[PDB]
């Protein structure tokens, strides 16, 4: 299930440019907010 | 039965076994696994580290791997701290073997005293027992090359190779397959590597993360030798049996 | 032995002998007799020298252990305090000869120690077997309130006086200054009388003058503990 | 539940009866205020005044350690004189062991520990009061030195307890950023003691008289306690400004 | 005196009794003449105890170079230090170059001169030093072209310098690298990428605190 | 006198390990963040000073004790408990080696001492476990420069750079990236003031912050030279005045 939340992170980065596409940045900061999500709570 | 009973060392389970005991190997479980070999020429001895941290000093500090005298050299798998007064009781009482008889201690006699100590805590007393796994690899004239393994019990059991701590069945597998009557100290060494590798989740298996120590007469040059190996020459040993 | 030790303004200092001496035979050409118990108090054993070394180590070591533990340097009357305690316990049955010299904030002071229990205070303090030759020296040429170089040079002829005279006080002399205020000054080999005189012939063996019965091979290196 | 009784550790890993050794401390509900000056320490307490079945003289939360060494104890008074006691042993035979005046820093340390050994014990129970040591040291001067029940010690420039203890310290502490010193001017022991009443005054809001107080006094080679002649005397010049 | 401190702070005061060029002579005697003990490497004196006091010397040189017209000799004598880092500080050129490029933001300095030593010296005194220390002066590159007004150049390094600053070298550092990001948009006029690089320095403000140079702007 | 159980050290995790460990452990986490670092020449030691009363005095608080000078030692842990820990890690100190050597402790032979009096805590019945957690950071002339964490739990591990505190956590990844083997002492203070600003930001200074390093044998320290032989006090206290000079150029 916490799979998904990157999913979610890879376009809540996408969200914030109005981009449609994914590039390389924007995996490396969709990593970073899931493993801190996961230790928090 | 319906309620556990917890509280005194008197009291008894009905299934006859003290609650305090049934977490003893359950925490040396938790720990490392400590796999002693005993071969025709000598006695190879193996364990891992439960510390997984890089920043500590694997290299000048053997947490399982400690010597008793120049003949007896054990490993201790359990809780580190409650065994440090064990050790240095055993130490003691195998100089008042070599203070009053002016010869070196053997198996037997180191075993019998130590065990009496375990027991001691459980019969007299409020106290714990503190849950250790020693592997006795010591050296004998009479019988020749012995390996005892002493639970947090009091009583001994003869193994040719036993395993203890983590994956106590699973590596117990490995060296029953792979047993040889033979059994030369190479082919002890490669079956102590193979099978803590199986074990380990980690598949690299790093040389720092293992403590080799080998009493054989085997050595090179036809002499007998004997020496503590620092984790510079295991990494080496990885190499040429095939684990790196 | 002989142990002379003299105050001035700025503290104290405290002289003693090289040489130590068991029975008739001299036992060392040259031996400190010099203990320490804090980093500014130091102490001059007399008589029996293994109840001097085995006191100021026992006794030393609950000193060196208040300083720590209190934040704060010790006085003088500490070491002395725990030292006549331990001496009295056995009613006179260590043997062991002391002298309590030392700096403290609150002033110099110093102190004797003897093995039946009583302690001792003066400005100035002899003790051995020499302390009878030594005690005539402070008795006539001292003056009050000597300077830090006057009380150097009476302690040095204070010595010296016991090395032509006692038999067991000669050899060297080891001076030890002590100011309030200052790091403490300790002269190794202050008074030096004469040195090794050479022998009117070389003494030189060659080999092959001593028979050899028979010859092992003893190995000290790392042996092999199998 | 069993947690808050057991002596070990809590499933928190915070023990509970450390906290409870605090909650004896509000009971008689005492403001003290000690200062450290340059040459003398000054320490008030507060004397609760009892009907006239009781006598006032013979109360008092301040009792004599030893020559220039004083404690004032604000908690349980039958558990302070139990604790006063430990304090007096272990003042004369230290003088005894070594032959100096007990410094107030190392006097803290030996309560401390004694107190603290109670807290691994299983049977004796740690005391619940708060000892607060006072003294002129012979290098350091004045310095206060307040024990925690469990062994905990540190130096105040002007010590609080009480409920009212916040009302004191932050009265104290904006006077010492003023000056920017720990000390207090005026020398002369005489008008520092005066200097601690109208602080406290002006904290609590209520002025005491000298029924309602005790006024410990600790100067050079002498320690004494004010009389109610004394005390009544230092506020005439109060008064007075 | 024959001391390194007390010929520098006597020349200080012949700048406004006499010259400026009779302190500048004393600063460089206290290089090249004498000052020769033990051994060291340094390339004008050697010793371990003066190497503190002449790279404070340097500070007042420079300072003087570019008031006067001197700077167009300045820019070449930084990479000449070089040799001194050797031994002075066991390299660590941010007690020397960082204060130096300071020197250029109290006393104003010539764009060409400013650029120059952040181009030439980019590598600064080591090939293995400044992997990791290499974005101290990274960040003032993009500085200086503000005051050039040109944002192409500055704007095309930030696209590439963006990919390996997260989390690769120093984390706070980002609060600085997009808080002069929005200055790029901010000139051309663009609000989308201004509010996303201040948002994204804003959100990562909360994790570090700066001294009052940061949060402040 | 003796009442029933009350020496009963029953107490036991279902998961085996000891109960009063992990309750020690996490005491220890919220606690203040301390840290160590055996660089190449020297070892430093740092840790940031209790605050609570804005009137309390930082000279009478100390975190860094001294046992013998060649031996540094700091805490995040219990604070009652280490006054008890040092008066009888020192008469250990003293009775087993000082009474028959009558010399400075080895590191190796004073960290086993020290683990033994956690286990005695742990060994006798109804005396709760120390709470203490420990860096003994010494210099000999065997092993060299040594750095050793005893845990509450009564072992001991050696580290080149850790940490032990509220960012304990934070600060191990820290210590892996900032720092390595190459670097020296006068690089590992740099980053022991550093690492330990990132802990509590609130003040920076050298107040409450007590600095101590183990560097060569200083003459001055010991007070008296009569020896050219005899070593002085390797451990070196660093004053809060010396402190803020590194950090202006830091």
């Amino acid at each position: 299930a916490d799979v998904k939340g990157v999913c979610t992170e890879a376009g809540m980065y996408a969200l914030r440019e109005r981009r449609i596409h994914v590039t390389q940045e924007d995996f490396e900061l969709a990593v970073g907010k899931v493993m801190n999500k996961n230790q928090e709570t | 039965g319906s309620r556990r009973y917890d509280s005194r060392t008197t009291i008894f389970s009905p299934e006859g076994r003290l609650y305090q005991v049934e977490y003893a190997l359950e925490s040396i479980s938790h720990a490392g696994t400590a796999i002693g070999i005993m071969a025709s020429d000598g006695i190879v001895l193996a364990a891992e580290r439960k510390v997984t941290s890089t920043l500590l000093e694997q290299d000048t500090s053997t947490e399982k791997l400690y010597k008793l005298n120049d003949k007896i050299a054990v490993a201790v798998a359990g809780l580190t701290a409650d065994a440090e007064i064990l050790i240095n009781t055993a130490r003691i009482h195998a100089q008042n073997y070599l203070k009053t008889y002016n010869e070196d201690i053997p198996v037997e006699i180191l075993v019998r005293r130590l065990s009496d100590i375990k027991q001691g805590y459980t019969q007299h007393g409020g106290l714990r027992p503190f849950g250790v796994s020693f592997i006795y690899a010591g050296y004998d004239d009479r019988y020749g090359y012995q390996l005892y393994t002493s639970n947090p019990s009091g009583n001994y059991t003869g193994w040719k190779a036993i395993s203890v701590g983590a994956n106590t069945s699973a590596a117990q597998t490995l060296l029953q397959m792979d047993y040889k009557d033979d059994m030369k100290v190479d082919d002890a060494i490669e079956l102590a590597l193979k099978t803590l590798s199986k074990t380990t989740d980690s598949s690299a298996l790093t040389y720092d993360r293992l403590e080799f120590a080998t009493i054989r007469k085997g050595a090179n040059d036809g002499e007998v030798y004997q020496k503590i190996f620092k984790p510079q020459e295991i990494k080496d040993i990885l190499v040429k049996t095939g684990i790196t | 032995t002989t142990i002379v030790g003299v105050k001035f303004n700025n503290g104290v200092v405290i002289a003693a002998d090289t040489r130590s001496t068991q029975g008739p035979i001299v036992a060392d050409k040259n031996c400190a007799k010099l203990h320490r118990i804090s980093p500014k108090i130091w102490c001059a054993g007399a008589g029996t020298a293994a109840d001097t070394e085995a006191v100021t180590q026992l006794i030393g070591s609950n000193i060196e252990l208040h300083s720590l533990y209190t934040s704060r340097e010790p006085r003088v009357v500490s070491a002395l305090q725990m030292l006549k305690q331990h001496l009295f316990k056995y009613q006179g049955h260590i043997g062991a000869y002391l002298i309590v010299a030392g700096v403290d904030p609150t002033g110099s002071h110093l102190f004797s120690i003897h093995a039946h229990g009583s302690t001792d205070v003066g400005y100035y303090l002899s003790l051995g077997s020499g302390s009878l030759a030594a005690m005539a020296v402070l008795e006539s040429h001292w003056k009050q309130d000597l300077t830090k170089e006057e009380a150097i040079k009476l302690a040095s002829d204070a010595i010296q006086a016991g090395i032509w005279n006692d038999l067991g006080s000669g050899s060297n002399v080891d001076v030890c200054v002590m100011e309030i205020g200052k790091d403490a000054e300790y002269l190794r080999n202050y008074l030096t009388p004469n040195v090794r005189e050479e022998k009117q012939k070389s003494y030189k063996f060659p080999r092959g003058t001593t028979a050899v019965l028979k010859e092992s091979i003893v190995n000290i290196c790392d042996i092999q503990e199998e | 539940g069993y947690d808050r009784h057991i002596t070990i550790f809590s499933p928190e890993g915070r023990l509970y009866q450390v906290e409870y050794a605090f909650k004896a401390t509000n009971q008689t509900n005492i403001n003290s205020l000690a200062v450290r000056g340059k040459d003398c320490t000054v320490v008030i307490s507060q004397k609760k005044v009892p009907d006239k079945l009781l006598d006032p003289t013979t109360v008092s939360y301040i009792f004599c350690i030893s020559r220039t060494i004083g404690m004032v104890v604000n908690g349980p008074i039958p558990d302070a004189r139990n604790a006063a006691l430990r304090a007096k042993a272990e003042a004369a035979e230290f003088r005894y062991k070594y032959g100096y005046d007990m410094p107030c820093d190392v006097l803290a340390k030996r309560m401390a520990n004694l107190s603290q050994i109670y807290t691994q014990r299983a049977y004796m129970r740690p005391l619940g009061v708060i000892l607060t040591f006072v003294s002129v040291d012979e290098e350091l001067g004045p310095s206060i030195y307040k024990t925690d029940p469990a062994g905990y010690y540190v130096g105040y420039k002007a010590t609080a307890t009480g409920p009212k203890q916040q009302e004191i310290t932050t009265n104290l502490e904006n006077h010492f950023k003023k000056s920017k010193i720990d000390h207090i001017n005026e020398e002369s022991w005489e008008k520092v003691v005066e200097f601690a009443i109208t602080h406290m005054i002006d904290a609590l809001g209520t002025e005491f008289s000298k029924n309602d107080l005790e006024v410990g006094v600790a100067t050079k080679d002498k320690f004494f306690t004010l009389s109610a002649e004394n005390i009544e005397e230092r506020l005439v010049a109060i008064a007075e400004q | 005196m024959s001391l390194p401190g007390s010929k520098l702070e006597e020349a200080r005061r012949l700048v406004n009794e006499k010259q400026y060029n009779e302190a500048e002579q004393v600063y460089l005697s206290l290089l090249d003449k004498d000052s020769s003990q033990s051994s060291a490497a340094a390339g004008a004196s050697v010793d371990d105890k003066r190497r503190n006091e002449q790279e404070t010397s340097i500070l007042e040189l420079g300072q003087l170079y570019v008031t006067m017209g001197a700077k167009d000799k300045l820019r070449e004598f930084i990479p000449h230090s070089t040799e001194y880092m050797m031994q002075f500080a066991k390299s660590k050129t941010v007690k020397v170059l960082k204060t130096l490029i300071e020197k250029f933001e109290q006393v104003p300095d010539s764009l060409d001169d400013q650029i120059f030593v952040c181009e030439k010296s980019i590598e600064f005194a080591k090939r293995e030093k400044r992997v990791f220390l290499k974005h101290s002066l990274s960040i003032k590159l993009a500085t200086l072209h503000y005051q050039k007004k040109q944002y192409k150049d500055s704007l095309a390094l930030i696209n590439d310098l963006l990919r390996e600053f997260k989390k690769l070298d120093d984390k706070p550092s980002l609060v600085d690298v997009h808080l002069l990001e929005s200055k790029v948009y901010h000139k051309l006029r663009n609000l989308a990428k201004s509010k996303a690089s201040l948002t994204a320095a804003r959100t990562a403000a909360n994790s570090i605190y700066c001294p009052t140079q940061t949060v402040a702007e | 006198m003796t009442d029933r159980y009350s020496f009963s050290l029953t107490t036991f995790s279902p998961s085996g390990k000891l109960g009063q460990i992990d309750y020690a452990l996490t005491a220890v986490k919220q606690g203040v963040t301390s840290l160590g670092i055996k660089a190449t020449n020297g070892v430093v030691i740092a840790t940031e000073k209790k605050s609570s009363s804005p009137l309390a005095m930082s000279e009478t608080l100390s975190k860094v004790s001294l046992l013998t000078p060649d031996i540094g030692a700091v805490y995040s842990g219990m604070g009652p408990d280490y006054r008890v820990l040092v008066d009888k890690s020192r008469k250990v100190a003293h009775t087993s080696y000082k009474r028959i050597y009558g010399e400075y402790p080895p590191t190796k032979l004073l960290v086993s001492e020290v683990a033994k009096i956690m286990q005695e805590a742990t060994q006798s019945g109804g005396v709760r476990p120390f709470g203490v957690s420990l860096l003994i950071a010494g210099h000999d002339e065997f092993n060299g420069f040594s750095l050793y964490q005893v845990d509450p739990s009564g072992s001991y591990f050696p580290w080149k750079a850790t940490a032990i505190g509220k960012g304990s956590v934070a600060a191990k990844t820290f210590l892996e990236k900032r720092w390595n083997d190459e670097l020296e002492l006068e690089d590992a203070i740099h980053i022991a003031l550093l690492t330990l600003k990132e802990s509590v930001e609130g003040e920076f200074n050298g107040d409450t912050i007590e600095l101590a390093i183990i560097g060569d044998e200083n003459p001055d320290l010991l007070g008296y030279t009569g020896i050219p032989t005899d070593k002085g006090p390797r451990f070196r206290k660093l004053t809060s005045q010396e402190i803020n000079d590194r950090l202006e150029a830091l």
